[PDB]
């Protein structure tokens, strides 16, 4: 238990879940605000 | 059992192996008498066998495959490029007799046989040696080409491929 | 208007653009039938085009000769929305992101072997730091004056 | 030949004189150093100029340094 | 130490390879490495393959230095055999080369006199333009 | 059994010649006094390499300044109106 | 005596070693103290022999990992199944096969993506593909996306079983190196068990599922009446009516009448005039035969009673005057060195892909296959290039087993031996072949694009000039084309309909193949494959051969097998390893499989593929422009690259507007290459040492100390990303040409 969450601590398991998050964020925002080319 | 391959003169730290395409008795005498072996004899004679021989197979690539191959005037063309290429070779080998041997230096051939028996070095790796053997390939080369122009355009012989 | 572009509501390469994209997509609908599924995506499509080339009109972009939109980057007050806000947003998140790594690699550092919470991360200290890129202007700045944001060597 | 040289930043561990492939270096008895002992090269004429010395000295920087020279046909390591 | 001289002794069973010497120990020089086993047995070649080390005295001709030594290391290291190598000139001229001293060089000893070595640290070297126009390097001096 | 002997390095290195023959001269006696007879001024390898180098340029020349347009169709020249620039340049 | 013998629980099951990276080696287990150890972490992850020396704790390791690799591929052929049973259009195009595309992947409407969904026809948007599965799932009888996704369920499940077997057999049951070492009943389980058994329920499947269902498909009936495939098991009567001969039952095949079955049991040869592709008796009969042989194949060797062969017994028999002792000492080597077992594997292996790329081309199995020239193309290059890449590791563990493994003292084998002892007159006469076959190669091509660029149309090397014609090849194909009358009379056509029979398969107004005529061009291009073959093999037998010494370093093998040098001594000592060499010859394999796909893809295009009218006249893709312009270097810059690279620049703003896309980022990768190829890394250490000091300036220095790659790690990164542009620049082109044009 402890050594499973120091495994999910180690860097690339830590990088893939964060720019998957961001990948999901970003996905959303364009998803619902699309084709913006300035900031209204 | 019976092994074929052996080391080179019965030496294993020669860099070299005795196999049937270099040690065979057949190939042996074949090797030996051939003019650029032929030791105790002067090099001018060998020179003009090793000329006579390659001007003479020189003039059929020439006169075939040239550019002219199929103007009327194909055979002498190609003769006269045969000509310039024995030409060029006996320049090199002057360049190389000049820059590899001196005058006064003897040889610099073997002066043992397989035996172990002493024998005369080779005079051909002299300067004087080597200057006989160029003067003699640049005669016997001219000679060859002219024999197979001769042969192929003078006689006009049913050779096959003309 | 500007550097002699005319605005996209203006300039009539703009409309043409734009019907020319809804005729394209239109050519493709002819080959299903009028209630299928990808005729409803083209639709959509089609629709989402239109909602586009009316915002590049209503937001007030200029466009050139081509009929594309072009941006003003000088400092011009009416076109601030194209590079100063969008840049100020970008300065603000990308100076959260040092700052957060900043701290935490100040907060390893005097430690027995700070090598392992750089492969290993510590996600309570980093939770703990996450949060102060919200103020990190005000702490940059105040680091800067007393001195505790430049090695000295 | 190659130039080989030694500094007396040598701790005298003897891992260049056990690295060299050509038998250049050697151990000679010395006072400046704990060990009592420094690296010389006697047989820079032997030398290939792989630098292997260099990769076991321990000391920074290094104390026995190659510089490549003049080529001969033993520094080109030909054997024909 | 008073080195040791160079006898006919037997050469290691080897079948004969493609790697041995060429012309330039005819004229330039070639090499002679010599041991003794306490028994038959295979051990690898410098130059490629494996060859039989008779018991007793061994001699063997190479054509590098590092060949020789490159042998005698693995000698050393795996059969716990000690070794000698010559270098020898095409007019039969014989020159003692390893151990020099009777010692191996790894191990400290008497006699060695230093050479090549300066008694600064490497970072006092002087610039090239103090040595320039001149034929010294900076390490030389 | 031994293959090192330091009153013999010839033997020792493999100093041997393979292939070389020391039987007399096969060729016959008339035939080689006509060759000799007939190579002998090309066996100054210092007046064979100018008599060559020198001889062989101005053949070279010679015939180059006798080609016809039938051998070489740069001789020849053109024989065609010529063709016009892309924008009536001549 | 042969039996099981395993070991119970020896690796406890914990997440304790997954918190430690680097668990599995002594040197890594410390951590890091620069980022190298992030490096050094992943190329030592799977070299399992440099863990530990034990063998047997090394077989067990690598037993588990070809469990998980079986299990990746399961995961993998579930998701086509599934894909194709839930994203695909292949209802529709089991209907009309010929003017359908087929697509089984779906877009998102997202960021403008959507553009991808093209119109493959059949009411269906999507990417269309050439993994060819859909002419496959025909040739099985599948006709509803039901069985698709039962397929997926089972191979789900398949994996699942794989992962929980390699699991339990490295922490429960752990076979003993014995076990291993039972290579009699390996090759007789893998003869017999594997292949022939599995061959033999293959053929099972194709005589009650396949024939029929593709007898009522080929006959023009609707796939959504055809009769289920247990139906054709149910009631008899239903396959009595195709063929009447299973109204006997299995009496024929007891009582020796078996030509009873000519119906569903045939030799033909040629292709079904309907489907374009072999016929499906002819296989089915392949297969039962195959079966047998297999099967009387995997009872040659001896496991625990009398009969049967000594592998050893074999290999020490055979010696002679020329090599000695012959192949004793070979069994000892291949059951004591997973290298060498892996490079014999990967050899044969690389060469077997090769021919099946071959053959699958001129014999096309799957119905609807060869008009689907989308399809050809890309499964001709995939199978190349797989063959290519294993053949190059072949060699890499060639080179691995000299150094580490092989030991004269122990291990002596003669042949080895004296293939050692004269190495450089191998070498040397390879180098001279290379040579000589590039002169003679190449040269030929400067040759012609000198006379004409010359204006001497009649002074080059073609069919309306000086002709070299593959007289040897033309012979071939004249023989193999008069089989079916003197040499194979039981058949009724030829193996293939390129070989000269003088007849032509179209399938939808499309060509499926013709006799390929060779002229100078195809002896100009040959010659040209076998001069980089030979370079290749060049390279890497020297690699091989000289991995342990050389006259320039005599303890090489001291040195690793994979280090970047010894030193700048002896004039400079770079890339001496045995793995330099794999890096050197990579380069090398991508050569020659680039020139053979581009020279498969020209002459398609020019001389088989195209189409035809209802007049009976055929109109190639190019028309038959590769015998006059395929003999210049300017012929393959201008009427090949040139030309055909068309339709991937203009393909921004269609459904193919991707393939435009990787053609940029392929171009940007291999030029990206280049920097690590042509640099070192004393540089790059230097500029980190000054981006060090402004990290440091600002107390953002990290405690992983920044260094350069290794010497070795750049030319590795150096020609992946060289390799991976280079391919993926020929794969959007060709996709993006054959499937505008084709
Ligand atoms: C430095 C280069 C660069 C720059 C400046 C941009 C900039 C942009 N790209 Mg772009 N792009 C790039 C490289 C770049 N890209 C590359 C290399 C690719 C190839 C992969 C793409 C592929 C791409 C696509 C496919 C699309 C864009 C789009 C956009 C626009 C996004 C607007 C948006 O989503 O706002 C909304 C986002 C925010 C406001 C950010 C919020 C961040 C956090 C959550 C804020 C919350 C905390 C405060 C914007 C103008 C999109 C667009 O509409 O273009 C017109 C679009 O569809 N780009
Ligand atoms: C480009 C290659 C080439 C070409 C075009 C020729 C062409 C020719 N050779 Mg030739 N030759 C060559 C290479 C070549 N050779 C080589 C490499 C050798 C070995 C040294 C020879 C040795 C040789 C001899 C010994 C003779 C020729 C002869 C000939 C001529 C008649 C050949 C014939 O009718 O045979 C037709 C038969 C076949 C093609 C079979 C012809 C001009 C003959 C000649 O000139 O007679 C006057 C002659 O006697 N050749
Ligand atoms: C703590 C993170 C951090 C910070 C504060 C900086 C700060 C700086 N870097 Mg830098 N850098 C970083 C990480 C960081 N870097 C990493 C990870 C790399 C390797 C890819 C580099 C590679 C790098 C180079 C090659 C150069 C700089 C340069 C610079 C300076 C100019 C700004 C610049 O060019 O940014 C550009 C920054 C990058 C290209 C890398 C950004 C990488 C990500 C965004 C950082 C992520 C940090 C970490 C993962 C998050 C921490 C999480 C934690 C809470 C658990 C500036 C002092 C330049 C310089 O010295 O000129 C003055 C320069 O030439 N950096
Ligand atoms: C080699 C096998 C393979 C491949 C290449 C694909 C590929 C694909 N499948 Mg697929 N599939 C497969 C096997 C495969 N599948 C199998 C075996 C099944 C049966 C179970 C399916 C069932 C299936 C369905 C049912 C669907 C797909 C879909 C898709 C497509 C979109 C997938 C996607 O966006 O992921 C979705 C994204 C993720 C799974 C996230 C990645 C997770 C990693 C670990 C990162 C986690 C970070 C996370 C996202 C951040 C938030 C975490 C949280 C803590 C904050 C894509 C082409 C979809 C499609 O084509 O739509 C039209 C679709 O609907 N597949
Ligand atoms: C049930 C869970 C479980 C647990 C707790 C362990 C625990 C352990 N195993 Mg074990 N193992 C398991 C399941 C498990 N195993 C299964 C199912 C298999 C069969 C494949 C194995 C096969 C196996 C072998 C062969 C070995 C171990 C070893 C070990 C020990 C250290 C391994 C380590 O550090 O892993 C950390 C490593 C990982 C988490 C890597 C997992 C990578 C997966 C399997 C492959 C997926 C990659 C895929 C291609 C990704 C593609 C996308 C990518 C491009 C992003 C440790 C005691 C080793 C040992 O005893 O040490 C000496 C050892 O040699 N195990
Ligand atoms: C008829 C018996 C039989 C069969 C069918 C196989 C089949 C296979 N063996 Mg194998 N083997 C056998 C007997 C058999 N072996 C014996 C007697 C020995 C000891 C001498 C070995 C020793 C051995 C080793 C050392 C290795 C294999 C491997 C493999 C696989 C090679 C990969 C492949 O072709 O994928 C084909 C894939 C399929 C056909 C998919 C279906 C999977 C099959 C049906 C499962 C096999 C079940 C097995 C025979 C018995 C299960 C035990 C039972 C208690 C459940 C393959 C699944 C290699 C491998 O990948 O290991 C995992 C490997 O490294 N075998
Ligand atoms: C492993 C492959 C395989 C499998 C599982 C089957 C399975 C089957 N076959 Mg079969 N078959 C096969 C290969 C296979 N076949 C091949 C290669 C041929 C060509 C020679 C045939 C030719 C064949 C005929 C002609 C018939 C079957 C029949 C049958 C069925 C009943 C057999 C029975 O119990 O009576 C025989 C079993 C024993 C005597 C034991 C059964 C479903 C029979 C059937 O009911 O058809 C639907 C039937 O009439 N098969
Ligand atoms: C079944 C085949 C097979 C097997 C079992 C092995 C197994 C092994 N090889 Mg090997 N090899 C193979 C095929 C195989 N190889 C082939 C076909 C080649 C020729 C290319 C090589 C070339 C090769 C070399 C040159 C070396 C090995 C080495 C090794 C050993 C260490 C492997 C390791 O730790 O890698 C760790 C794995 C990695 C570091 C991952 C690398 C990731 C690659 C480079 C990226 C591939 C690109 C990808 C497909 C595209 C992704 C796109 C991206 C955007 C996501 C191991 C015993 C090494 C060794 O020391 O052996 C003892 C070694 O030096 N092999
Ligand atoms: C287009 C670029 C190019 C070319 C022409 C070559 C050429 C060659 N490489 Mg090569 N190589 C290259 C790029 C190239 N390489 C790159 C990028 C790499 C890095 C991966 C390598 C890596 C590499 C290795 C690792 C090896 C080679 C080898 C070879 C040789 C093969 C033998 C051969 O074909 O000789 C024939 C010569 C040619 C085809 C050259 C063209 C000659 C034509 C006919 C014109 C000549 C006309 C005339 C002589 C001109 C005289 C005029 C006068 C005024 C001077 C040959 C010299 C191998 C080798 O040396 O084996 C012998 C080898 O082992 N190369
Ligand atoms: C070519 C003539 C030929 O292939 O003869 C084949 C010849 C046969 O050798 P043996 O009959 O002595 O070999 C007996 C066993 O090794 C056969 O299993 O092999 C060699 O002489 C070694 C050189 C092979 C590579 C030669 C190139």
């Amino acid at each position: 238990m402890r050594d499973l969450k120091t495994y999910l601590s180690v860097a690339p398991v830590l990088s893939t879940l964060w720019f998957g998050a961001l990948a999901g964020l970003l996905i959303e925002i364009n998803r619902f605000f699309p084709d913006a080319l300035t900031f209204p | 059992t019976y092994q074929v391959i052996q080391p080179i003169n019965g030496d294993p730290f020669i860099g070299s192996l005795e196999t049937p395409i270099t040690s065979s008795p057949l190939i042996a005498w074949y090797l030996s008498n051939l003019p650029g072996y032929r030791t105790a004899v002067d090099p001018l004679l060998r020179g003009i066998e090793v000329g006579l021989a390659h001007g003479y197979l020189l003039v059929g690539p020439f006169v075939i495959t040239g550019p002219l191959r199929n103007a009327p005037n194909h055979g002498a063309v190609g003769s006269l490029g045969a000509a310039g290429l024995i030409v060029i070779l006996s320049i090199t080998l002057t360049m190389y007799g000049i820059a590899s041997f001196k005058e006064g230096d003897p040889s610099t051939a073997p002066s043992l046989t397989l035996t172990g028996r002493k024998k005369v070095p080779d005079p051909l790796q002299t300067a004087d040696g080597w200057a006989r053997f160029t003067g003699g390939f640049f005669f016997g080369g001219i000679s060859g080409v002219i024999w197979a122009y001769f042969l192929l355009y003078v006689l006009d012989l049913p050779y096959f491929v003309k | 208007d500007i550097s002699g572009l005319t605005p996209c509501k203006d300039s009539k390469q703009f409309a043409k653009r734009e019907k020319q994209q809804i005729k394209k997509l239109e050519s493709s609908l002819k080959l299903y039938a009028p209630e299928s599924a990808p005729a409803l995506a083209l639709n959509a499509q089609i629709e989402k085009t239109k909602r586009r080339f009316d915002n590049y009109g209503k937001y007030g972009l200029l466009c050139g000769s081509d009929g594309l939109p072009h941006l003003i980057v000088n400092g011009d007050q009416r076109h601030w929305g194209e590079f100063i806000t969008p840049g100020i947003l970008f300065l603000y998140i990308a100076g959260w992101i040092g700052w957060v790594g900043r701290s935490y690699l100040i907060a390893i550092s005097g430690e027995k072997k700070p090598a392992m919470k750089e492969i290993i991360i510590d996600v309570p200290l980093a939770s703990r730091i996450i949060f102060r890129g919200f103020i990190w202007p005000v702490a940059a700045y105040r680091e800067f004056l007393n001195g505790d944001l430049i090695a000295k060597d | 030949s190659h130039s080989v040289k030694i500094y007396d930043t040598c701790i005298g561990c003897t891992q260049c004189v056990r690295a060299c492939p050509t038998d250049v270096l050697e151990m000679i008895p010395w006072d400046g150093c704990k060990a009592k002992q420094i690296a010389s090269a006697p047989r820079t004429e032997d030398c290939v100029g792989c630098k292997r010395c260099e990769s076991a000295c321990p000391t920074d920087f290094l104390s026995v340094r190659v510089y490549l020279w003049h080529e001969t046909t033993r520094s080109m390591g030909l054997a024909y | 130490t008073p080195p040791q001289l160079d006898p006919s002794t037997p050469s290691p069973i080897f079948g004969g390879s493609t790697g041995g010497l060429l012309r330039k120990a005819q004229e330039e020089e070639f090499y002679v490495i010599t041991w003794e086993s306490p028994k038959e047995q295979v051990f690898e070649m410098p130059t490629g393959g494996a060859a039989i080390m008779r018991e007793g005295p061994n001699l063997l001709k190479l054509a590098r230095k590092e060949q020789c030594l490159a042998l005698g290391t693995r000698l050393r290291s795996k059969y716990k055999i000690n070794y000698q190598f010559y270098r020898v000139f095409p007019n039969g001229e014989v020159q003692y080369l390893h151990p020099k001293d009777g010692v191996y060089p790894e191990k400290v000893n008497e006699g060695r006199t230093g050479v090549g070595v300066n008694l600064r640290s490497i970072g006092k070297n002087v610039n090239p333009i103090e040595v320039k126009f001149t034929g010294k390097q900076v390490y030389d001096l | 059994s031994v293959y090192f002997d330091l009153e013999d390095i010839a033997n020792t290195t493999g100093q041997w010649d393979v292939y070389g023959s020391d039987a007399p001269s096969p060729y016959n006696g008339l035939q080689s006094k006509f060759f000799e007879t007939f190579a002998a001024p090309f066996t100054k390898r210092g007046l064979l390499l100018k008599f060559l180098l020198l001889g062989g340029g101005a053949t070279l020349a010679f015939v180059s300044s006798q080609a016809t347009g039938d051998d070489l169709p740069i001789v020849k020249g053109p024989q065609l109106p010529p063709q016009p620039g892309p924008r009536g340049k001549i | 005596e042969v039996k099981i013998l395993v070991d119970k629980d020896p690796v406890k099951t914990s997440f304790e070693e997954w918190a430690k990276p680097g668990h599995f080696s002594r040197t890594i287990a410390k951590g890091p103290d620069t980022t190298t150890w992030i490096w050094n972490l992943h190329a030592d992850a799977h070299d399992f022999d440099s863990h530990t020396s034990d063998l047997e704790e090394i077989s067990r390791k690598v037993f588990s990992a070809h469990f998980g690799q079986l299990s990746i591929i399961f995961l993998w052929l579930s998701g086509m199944y599934f894909h194709g049973a839930r994203f695909s259009n292949y209802e529709a195009w089991l209907s009309d096969p010929t003017h359908i595309g087929p697509s089984a992947q779906v877009v998102w409407p997202i960021v403008g993506q959507e553009i991808l969904n093209g119109d493959v026809g059949g009411g269906f948007r999507g990417i269309q593909i050439t993994s060819g599965f859909f002419q496959m799932w025909r040739a099985s009888g599948i006709t509803s996306e039901l069985q698709l996704y039962c397929t997926a369920i089972g191979a789900l499940i398949f994996a699942a079983l794989m992962l929980f077997a390699g699991w339990f057999h490295y922490h429960k049951a752990a076979p003993k190196l014995a076990w291993f070492q039972d290579v009699e009943s390996m090759l007789n389980h893998h003869l017999a068990g594997l292949l022939g058994l599995g061959s033999l329920g293959w053929a099972g499947h194709q005589v009650h599922v396949s024939l029929p269902i593709n007898q009522f498909l080929n006959a023009g009936v609707d796939p959504k009446e055809i009769p289920l495939p247990h139906e054709f098991i149910l009631n008899r009567d239903l396959l009595s009516q195709l063929y009447p001969s299973f109204a006997e039952g299995a009496t024929p095949f007891f009582t020796l009448n078996w030509s009873k079955y000519a119906e569903f049991l045939t030799f033909r040869g040629g292709l079904d005039p309907v489907t374009g592709g072999l016929w499906l008796t002819d296989i089915a009969h392949h297969h039962l035969a195959i079966a047998i042989l297999f099967l009387i194949a995997g009872h040659m060797y001896r496991t625990n009673w009398g009969i049967g062969h000594g592998l050893k017994d074999i290999l020490e028999a055979h010696k002679g005057p020329f090599t000695g002792q012959g192949h004793k000492g070979l069994y000892e080597i291949l059951t004591t060195s997973w290298h060498a077992q892996l490079s014999l594997n990967l050899a044969m292996l690389g060469s077997l892909t090769i021919v099946v790329a071959h053959h699958m081309y001129s014999m096309p199995p799957y119905p609807y296959l060869a008009t689907d020239y989308g399809t050809q193309l890309s499964l001709f290059t995939h199978h190349m290039w797989i063959g290519g890449f294993l053949i190059v590791g072949a060699a890499a563990h060639a080179a691995i087993f000299m150094v580490r493994d092989y030991d004269p003292t122990t291990r002596y084998n003669d042949l080895l031996d004296r293939v050692l002892r004269h190495r450089d007159a191998i070498i040397s006469h390879l180098n001279w072949a290379c040579i000589f076959l590039g002169f003679h190669s190449f040269g030929l091509y400067i040759h012609n694009d000198t006379m004409s660029a010359l204006g001497r149309p009649q002074d080059m090397f073609s069919d309306t000039a000086i002709q070299l014609q593959p007289v040897f090849a033309q012979w071939i194909q004249n023989t193999h084309a008069l089989a079916p009358g003197a040499t194979a009379p039981s058949a009724t056509a030829s193996t293939s309909l390129t070989w000269g029979g003088g007849d032509l398969v179209a399938v939808g107004g499309k060509v499926a193949l013709l006799p390929i005529p060779l002229g100078t061009a195809d002896f100009l291009v040959h010659h040209i494959h076998a001069f980089t073959i030979h370079v290749t093999v060049l390279i890497l037998l020297k690699g091989v051969l000289f991995a342990r010494s050389s006259r320039l370093i005599p303890d090489k093998a001291n040195l690793g097998f994979r280090f970047p040098c010894d030193g700048p001594g002896r004039g400079g000592t770079c890339q001496v390893s045995a793995w330099d060499h794999v890096f050197l010859g990579l380069f090398w394999m991508y050569n020659s499989i680039s020139v053979v796909i581009f020279h498969f893809s020209w002459k398609m295009q020019s001389d088989v593929w195209g189409s035809i009218s209802d007049q009976g006249v055929v109109t190639h893709i190019t028309g038959g422009n590769f015998a006059q312009s395929s003999i210049t270097i300017n012929g393959w810059l201008r009427d090949f690259l040139w030309a055909q690279a068309s339709q991937v620049i203009q393909s921004y703003g269609s459904s193919l507007s991707a393939y435009g896309l990787f053609f940029l980022g392929a171009h940007f990768v291999w030029a990206f290459s280049l920097m690590f190829l042509f640099s070192g890394r004393g540089y790059w250490q230097e500029l980190i040492e000054s981006i060090v000091w402004a990290h440091n300036k600002l107390k953002v220095a990290p405690a992983t100390q920044p260094r350069a790659l290794s010497i070795v790690q750049g030319r590795a990164v150096g020609v992946t990303h060289y390799l991976l542009g280079g391919i993926a620049t020929t794969w959007a082109f060709f996709l993006a040409r054959i499937i505008a044009v084709g």
